[PDB]
């Protein structure tokens, strides 16, 4: 372990080879061994500061990141006919409470006694389970379980049939319509739009689906009171021949304009009785109607930090969306300026989440084709919660006072989410009211109450237990580097749009030397504790991420939806994206954890991301999460060549490599098997292609050589210089 | 002559089925959930409710109510007829099952039959008391 | 004989004048109490005259421009013929240069005043059908409705255009043959939409208008697929029926689409207008539908609303030059009142039933699609109607199914009636019996009846009419118009004028001022004594006429629905003499053991108990059995082979009554009844001031004394 002490100007080689892990919380053996996973809550103190004025001294943000509705391997469900809570603040009990007289127990949150009904309590699953389930009663439903709904709106404009998408995402519909979840409550729909609305009907008594057509555009109206939202058991027949028959339907259509603000409020009337997911497919910027947004030019590396939308259409849009239990989910397959500092509203807050595919097209740009077809995969197969509500309780003397992520927080800090999605991530930012002088412990937790896919009420609650502390020393040596890394990031994007991009950076900087200076007062070179010597590659990294990057070529909706990422994804694959992980593959081996039965996968030393750990001798493969980029240099071996690719040549590796050949060799069963042990750690596939090269103008796997300098940003010694000029001036 | 049906154990007033379309609700099923709460084995097993401009009627079968709301100016007749045709149907499907269940809404999938079988009445195509006592 | 010359008048030319000799003077012709008018049938049937394929040769003086006629003085050795009207003298045409004595022109010869020319210069245009139905109503009914539409489509030609508009709360344009999808727009029944909003909502042949043969199919799929207006109805409400917008739609689709060409617009009703623009009752139950009681009244809030934004529609189609038909089945009544100007002012039809499952409806509709001798249907499109006149007669206007172009000129009089102000009037719809009537007024003499219009086949068609009726010899003023008088015409020209008057409102005030007035300048009495009054032949059956008129339900319109009052009066503002005349006074006939079927009076003298009536009002077809028949009927005589002879009795009537009961367009009812049946009430409030009798003795003691 270590409290140590670091010169960063030193070492210069801090980042470990093995992948880091969460801090874990100084706590008593039997506590900890209780606390909830770190990828579902966590915390950027580990060791609470005890006043805010120790807070305020730290300079680091205090926070929680959670990822509630995370696919878990085993979930304990209680099905109590009676959910103990405490008599004050509601708080669920919980490992971390406090049985005294055994037939009474102290609540956590607020010190109250309560009284155990009658129904060895401390060995009841609520007392040893940090993360579990409840069977809601019927108090915990203000309406009968609402039957998973979902409607689908495709922009068929002139620009969208070009694209291509209709063909996919019919296509991914006909293969998953089985898969979605629900029972036979399940209910689906279909809108088309362009300059007006297109509704289907969708009868058994009927030859085909018919095509209702709303054209007044500033008077919308639902066509007809049923066949329009089916149940998808009944209707199997028809919508499957629907899904058939959309692709060809706008063939020869010459409709440039959309109207895109129209349909979704005829989408909103028709999903508003029950609610549900609304999914948009989008490919332009919407000109035509209610929500039009004016064309704007497009920056460029020239372009100084001078983000907000145009209009409040489409916020004022979801918060309907929002009370009526519909959640908006956005699809930007736009190969021109569509405004998405505008459309983005939409899914914000109404828990949906928005999805990018720049320059989509069904023949020229492939990458975006398979990432779409994998994207839809998980999106319509995943799991699914509907009409949820979300709250976070925390000891008396904490508050949240800021909130991060999808939803709508309601009076009282209630988060509504029409939908929660099981790759969500949430971020709060929290700081002390009262001195927490009193106790040594403090807990937070949150509870998720929704519908199941299946029509049962569920709470899914989690409880983080943190000790308190009471020194500036203290306070550094608990502090979580990544999920500091990532509160800032959320800080930051409501910087860039509260002030602006300029500002957003400073405050990044700011952070570290605010941060620093505060440790160097309280101890020649640049000294940092040993759990924030990542702390400014961290946010150096977040400066060269497309979210606040300045000197780049990235276009308006390239940004934004960066800044959608951080907002909605969880922390783990924030720092996958901003800092990838680096290895050399053309030469693994079995040092690895060939303990899974039959497989070796090997374990490369993660490097950190700089060209001079390069070889143009070798090949490397990076992680962003996302994506795996396999760079193989000019003068690779000709064992990689062929044992690996399949080439007999550099010169003859096809330029889009869409993925690996699994060849008959020992050397492409390690790659396979570590790529393998990868892409199996995460639910969204990331699709791997070997397009990188020394010439395929693709090479952007230089962009993520955070570590190295360019025409526009420092490099990472010379970050550390900028600061160290700052901490003892 | 408008909706809004639900399906109740009568011992606990546990929710079994129901079916409601808007496009309040919130008070008159605050109410539907008032009397589920009083019923008992006192209770008339047919009964007619006057709640101002809206009406509940009920029957009460093997410990389960079925019961419907409506505007006043619905004819009573057709009322107990529709329920009459849930309760045949819900006690052949579930009808031994009821008295096992503990989550609320148990049946939820019973949804489709009382909305094909609700249709059926609202288109033209026992006891009398004023609900305000009850509770 | 003044008999003969009038029925070869109607024969030849499809004219029938009030008077047929004109007066010369002018004491006389503003001294004249029944104006000198026509009852004119411009595209009367005939004996099969050659349709003639030239242009018509037209008067050189750009005022006057008559046709070559029959009355114009031909030189055969100079070329030259000079006009009846303006006396201009005309060169022959370059084609005419070898016409002759013994082989001259067909519009030179005098069976031949009236004629038909064909103008073949422009490509044709096809027939346009657009059917607007109403999907609130029975099954039964939808379906009847459904059949009859499959069998009209059946009768089309293959490049006729069709469309088809569903209403109900919703009005739905659909788009037919779009392959895989059947698509349709839907528009809220509550607000108006303009032609230009329509087009531009939207977006020879359209998506919307196709040819029978390549959609036929796809509309036969189609319009055996439909069904009721999905909207519930809730107790005690009648269902939301959005007939004024749908029609305005209808006429906006093809008025940015297809203007100035044949089309017609056949809507289809189950029930009045519930909503938007044009209702004519709200959604309660409870409310009736207005009655002429509630009329009178002003207990009918939306009667005045809904006949403005119908007449908007009407003038709108018949300045485009299409037409609109009514087919309204229902049991109440379903807002004829206030729609009936669509039909009107267009030479739309109106069919009005009980129910579109009836023998009633479904032949009625199929009488529209009935072809000729050339397998064409019996419609013409996009009229214009011209008439020039001598320069001493002036036109006050026409009464019928017409509109007016506002053409000014030296023919148009001061003295307007009903339609006038014009020499040119336009009737978007008419067929062989689409009769109008045309008011005159003297300020030989001659009249021309110009009617281009485009048939049914595509053709481009003129015909004209020349008639001629002598002036006054001044030497026997009174005495030469007397014997030309046409009391039959002149009491149907009369009840026009009473009908038009009192349909755009005392008028019965005006018709007894007038009947005096003639009596006491056209018959024969003593002063103060009126035994002594008598007519001639030639006008001794215009009181009995009027007798009818007066009592009739044209002018009488309580005991009938508003809705059946415009029905009544717009079959009757169409129909030429003969029918008219059935509308105003029915015929009677009588079957008995002792005799063949005779004509017999409308008296209650003549409900015999041992005879079997035939009374055939326009409307309805009627067998009375009388008290002693009706027992022999019930006994069961008929059936025995002792009394064959009983029934050749029973059956004459019902032999004789099916031969009218398929000419008549609008299919009479067929009704059978005997004494002590509620039935025959029809036939009693027809019979019989007071009676006839009482009605001569009154008309003869004001007729003798102070004028
Ligand atoms: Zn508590
Ligand atoms: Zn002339």
């Amino acid at each position: 372990e270590g409290l140590r002490v670091v010169n960063l100007l030193q070492e210069r080689n801090m980042l470990p080879s093995t992948p880091l892990k969460p801090p874990v919380p100084n706590l008593h053996e039997d506590i900890q061994k209780l606390n909830c996973n770190p990828e579902l809550f966590r915390c950027t103190l580990t060791s609470i500061p005890q006043t805010q004025a120790l807070l305020n001294k730290a300079k680091l943000p205090l926070g929680l990141l959670l990822h509630p509705f995370k696919d878990l391997v085993q979930l304990p469900v209680v099905t109590s006919s009676t959910i103990v809570r405490c008599r004050s603040c509601r708080t669920y009990i919980n490992p971390f409470v406090s049985f005294l007289d055994q037939r009474r127990w102290k609540c956590n949150l607020c010190y109250r006694v309560n009284d155990v009904p009658e129904e060895e309590p401390h060995r009841r699953p609520e007392v040893q389970n940090a993360t579990i389930e409840f069977m809601a009663p019927s108090e915990y439903m203000l309406r009968p379980p609402q039957p998973p709904v979902y409607l689908f709106v495709f922009d068929v404009s002139h620009n969208a049939v070009e694209t291509g998408y209709l063909n996919s995402v019919c296509q991914s519909l006909l293969d998953n319509l089985d898969l979605l979840p629900g029972n036979t409550r399940t209910k689906i729909g279909f809108i088309t739009f362009d300059s007006t609305i297109h509704f289907y009907g969708l009868q058994e008594s009927l030859s085909q689906p018919q095509m209702l057509i709303v054209s007044d555009i500033e008077d919308v109206f639902i066509p007809m009171p049923e066949n329009l939202l089916v149940n998808l058991n009944e209707s199997k027949e028809l919508v499957q021949d629907l899904l058939k028959t959309l692709p060809q339907m706008f063939t020869k259509t010459l409709e440039t304009q959309s109207a895109l603000g129209p349909a979704l409020q005829a989408a909103f009337k028709l999903m508003s009785p029950t609610g549900g997911r609304m999914s948009v497919f989008q490919t332009q910027l919407p000109t035509l109607g209610v929500g039009a947004l004016k064309p704007r030019e497009e920056p460029n590396h020239r372009s100084s930090a001078k983000m907000t939308p145009s209009t409040d259409f489409y916020k004022k849009l979801a918060l309907d969306c929002s009370g009526q239990q519909v959640a908006v989910d956005l699809f930007l397959l736009s190969g021109q300026y569509s405004d998405l500092a505008s459309l983005g509203c939409i899914s914000r807050y109404s828990a949906g989440s928005v999805y990018y595919y720049p320059s989509y097209h069904h023949q020229h740009n492939p990458v975006q084709v398979q990432k779409l077809q994998k994207e839809l995969q998980r999106y319509l197969t995943r799991k699914i919660g509907f009409e949820a509500v979300m709250r976070i309780r925390c000891t008396k003397g904490l508050s949240i006072h800021t909130f991060h992520g999808n939803f709508f927080v309601r009076s009282t800090d209630l988060l509504s989410l029409p939908n929660v999605n099981p790759d969500a991530g949430y971020a709060v930012q929290m700081s002390v009211e009262e001195s927490l002088t009193d106790t040594q412990l403090v807990s937070f937790q949150s509870a998720l109450l929704y519908t199941s896919s299946k029509g049962e009420r569920r709470i899914r609650v989690h409880t983080l237990c943190l000790p308190v502390v009471s020194t500036l020393n203290d306070v550094f040596l608990g502090a979580d580097v990544q999920a500091i890394s990532g509160l800032l990031a959320n800080m930051a994007v409501d910087r860039s749009m509260t002030a602006s991009l300029s500002d957003a950076r400073d405050a990044l900087v700011n952070a570290v030397i605010d941060s620093l200076s505060a440790y160097r007062s309280s101890v020649p070179g640049l000294m940092v504790p040993f759990s924030l010597r990542l702390f400014p590659l961290f946010v150096l990294a977040l400066l060269k991420q497309k979210s606040f990057q300045t000197g780049t070529n990235a276009r308006l909706d390239e940004r934004i939806f960066a800044m959608c990422q951080v907002k909605n994804q969880p922390l783990v694959y924030l720092m996958l994206t901003t800092h990838p992980s680096l290895y050399r593959v053309d030469n693994l081996s079995d040092e690895g954890a060939l303990n899974i039965s039959d497989r070796t996968i090997p374990q490369p030393p993660i490097l950190q991301l700089s060209v001079e750990k390069l070889s143009r001798d070798g090949a490397f493969l990076m992680d962003a999460g996302s994506v795996l980029m396999l760079w193989v240099g000019k003068n690779c071996t000709q064992n990689f060549l062929s044992q690996v690719l399949g080439v007999q040549n550099y010169a003859s590796i096809p330029q889009p490599m869409t993925d690996l050949p699994e060849l008959d060799t020992p050397e492409s069963a390690r790659i396979i098997a570590f790529i393998s042990w990868l892409r199996e750690q995460r639910p969204f596939f990331p699709i791997l292609y070997v397009i990188a090269d020394e010439s395929p103008m693709k090479a952007n796997f230089l962009q993520n050589m955070i570590e190295d300098r360019t025409e526009s940003a420092l490099s990472y010694y010379e970050f550390l210089l900028h600061i160290q000029q700052q901490v003892n001036k | 002559m408008v909706l809004l049906t639900m399906i109740a154990r009568v011992a606990d007033g546990l929710p079994l089925a129901a079916s409601m379309q808007e496009d309040d609700l919130q008070q008159y099923q605050s109410q539907a959930k008032q009397l589920f709460r009083k019923l008992n084995e006192q209770s008339p097993t047919r009964c007619t409710l006057e709640a101002g401009a809206m009406t509940f009627h009920y029957i009460i079968e093997q410990g389960v109510c079925y019961l419907v709301l409506c505007e006043a100016a619905f004819p009573k007749k057709l009322a107990f007829a529709y329920l009459e045709d849930l309760h045949s149907e819900f006690d052949e499907q579930h009808g031994k099952k009821v008295p096992t269940v503990s989550r609320p809404y148990s049946f939820i999938e019973f949804d489709t039959f009382i909305q094909k079988t609700k249709k059926l009445y609202i288109d033209s195509r026992i006891m009398v008391a004023n609900i305000e006592e009850v509770l | 004989t003044y008999l003969e010359f009038i029925q070869q008048n109607e024969e030849r030319d499809g004219v029938r004048f009030s008077w047929n000799v004109w007066p010369s003077s002018r004491l006389e012709a503003t001294r004249m109490v029944v104006p000198v008018a026509a009852l004119f049938t411009p595209l009367k049937e005939r004996p099969d005259l050659p349709p003639i394929q030239y242009e018509p040769v037209l008067c050189s003086r750009t005022t006057c421009r008559a046709v070559l006629n029959p009355l114009c003085q031909v030189d055969y050795r100079a070329k030259l013929w000079a006009c009846n009207f303006c006396y201009q003298r005309n060169q022959f045409p370059p084609s005419y240069a070898g016409i002759s004595e013994l082989n001259q022109p067909a519009e030179l010869l005098p069976q031949f005043s009236s004629i038909e020319y064909v103008v073949l210069r422009g490509p044709q245009m096809p027939l346009i059908f657009l059917y607007v139905v109403d999907t609130c109503m029975e099954d039964e009914d939808l379906q009847a409705l459904k059949e009859s539409m499959q069998m009209s489509l059946s009768l089309l030609p293959p490049t006729a255009l069709v469309g088809l508009i569903t209403f109900g709360r919703m009005v739905q344009v659909h788009e037919l043959g779009c392959e895989g999808i059947s698509k349709s727009y839907v528009f809220r029944g509550t607000k108006d939409l303009s032609a230009k909003q329509l087009q531009e909502m939207l977006g020879p042949s359209n998506r919307f208008l196709q040819p029978v043969q390549k959609i036929d199919m796809n509309l036969t799929d189609l319009l055996g697929e439909l069904q009721r207006d999905p909207w519930p109805v809730p107790q005690g409400k009648r269902p939301l029926r959005s007939s004024g917008v749908a029609l305005s739609i209808a006429v906006g689709l093809l008025e940015c689409t297809f203007p100035n060409t044949g089309a017609r617009i056949m809507m289809f009703i189950g029930g009045p207008a519930t909503q938007g623009p044009g209702m004519v009752v709200g959604d309660e139950l409870k409310t009736p539908i207005r009655s002429w009681h509630d009329i009178d009244k002003d207990n009918a809030k939306y009667v005045k609303k809904g006949t403005k934004h119908f007449e908007a529609l009407a003038n709108r189609a018949a300045t485009t030059g299409h037409v609109i038909d009514i087919y309204a089945c229902a049991l109440d009544q379903t807002g004829l009142l206030e729609m009936k100007c669509c039909p009107n002012l267009t030479g739309g039809y109106m069919v009005m039933g009980d129910s579109f499952n009836t023998s009633l409806f479904k032949q009625t509709f199929q009488r529209v699609f009935t072809k000729d001798m050339h397998g064409q249907f019996k419609m013409g499109f996009g009229g214009t109607l011209e008439i020039k006149t001598s320069r001493e007669i002036k036109i006050s206007g026409a009464i019928g199914p017409c509109v007016s172009l506002n053409s000014k000129g030296p023919c148009v009089s001061e003295n307007e009636i009903g339609t006038g102000g014009t020499c040119q009037w336009k009737i978007c719809g008419l067929s062989p019996t689409t009769t109008l009537a045309i008011y005159f007024e003297v300020v030989r003499g001659a009249i021309q009846f110009v009617t281009q219009y485009q048939h049914s086949s595509g053709q481009r068609r003129i015909r004209v009419t020349t008639i001629a009726r002598n002036w006054a010899d001044a030497q026997t003023q009174i005495q030469n118009i007397a014997a030309s008088f046409d009391q039959e015409a002149a009491a149907i020209l009369m009840a026009r004028l009473a009908i038009y008057r009192a349909e755009t409102e005392d008028v019965l005030r005006w018709l007894d001022r007038q009947l005096i007035r003639l009596c006491q300048k056209f018959g024969e009495y003593h002063k103060d004594d009126p035994s002594s009054f008598r007519f001639s032949e030639t006008f001794s059956l215009y009181p009995q006429f009027m007798f009818h008129l007066r009592r009739s339900s044209f002018l009488q319109v309580f005991n009938n629905s508003p809705d059946e009052s415009s029905y009544y009066r717009h079959h009757f503002m169409r129909q030429d003499l003969t029918q008219s005349l059935i509308m105003i006074q029915p015929i009677l006939y009588a079957y008995s053991f002792s005799g063949p079927p005779e004509p017999v009076l409308l008296d209650s003298s003549s409900i015999l108990a041992d005879r079997i009536l035939l009374m055939d009002t326009f409307f309805q077809i009627l067998i009375y059995h009388g008290e002693t028949i009706a027992q022999w009927r019930k006994s069961g005589y008929q059936d025995m082979p002792e009394y064959e002879n009983f029934r050749h009795l029973l059956q004459a009537p019902v032999d004789d009554a099916q031969e009218i009961l398929h000419s008549r367009f609008p299919m009479p009812r067929y009704i059978d009844t005997e004494h002590g049946g509620s039935q025959a009430r029809f036939l009693l409030s027809k019979v019989n001031d007071v009676s006839l009798q009482v009605f001569m003795d009154h008309l003869k003691k004001l007729a003798v004394s102070s004028a």
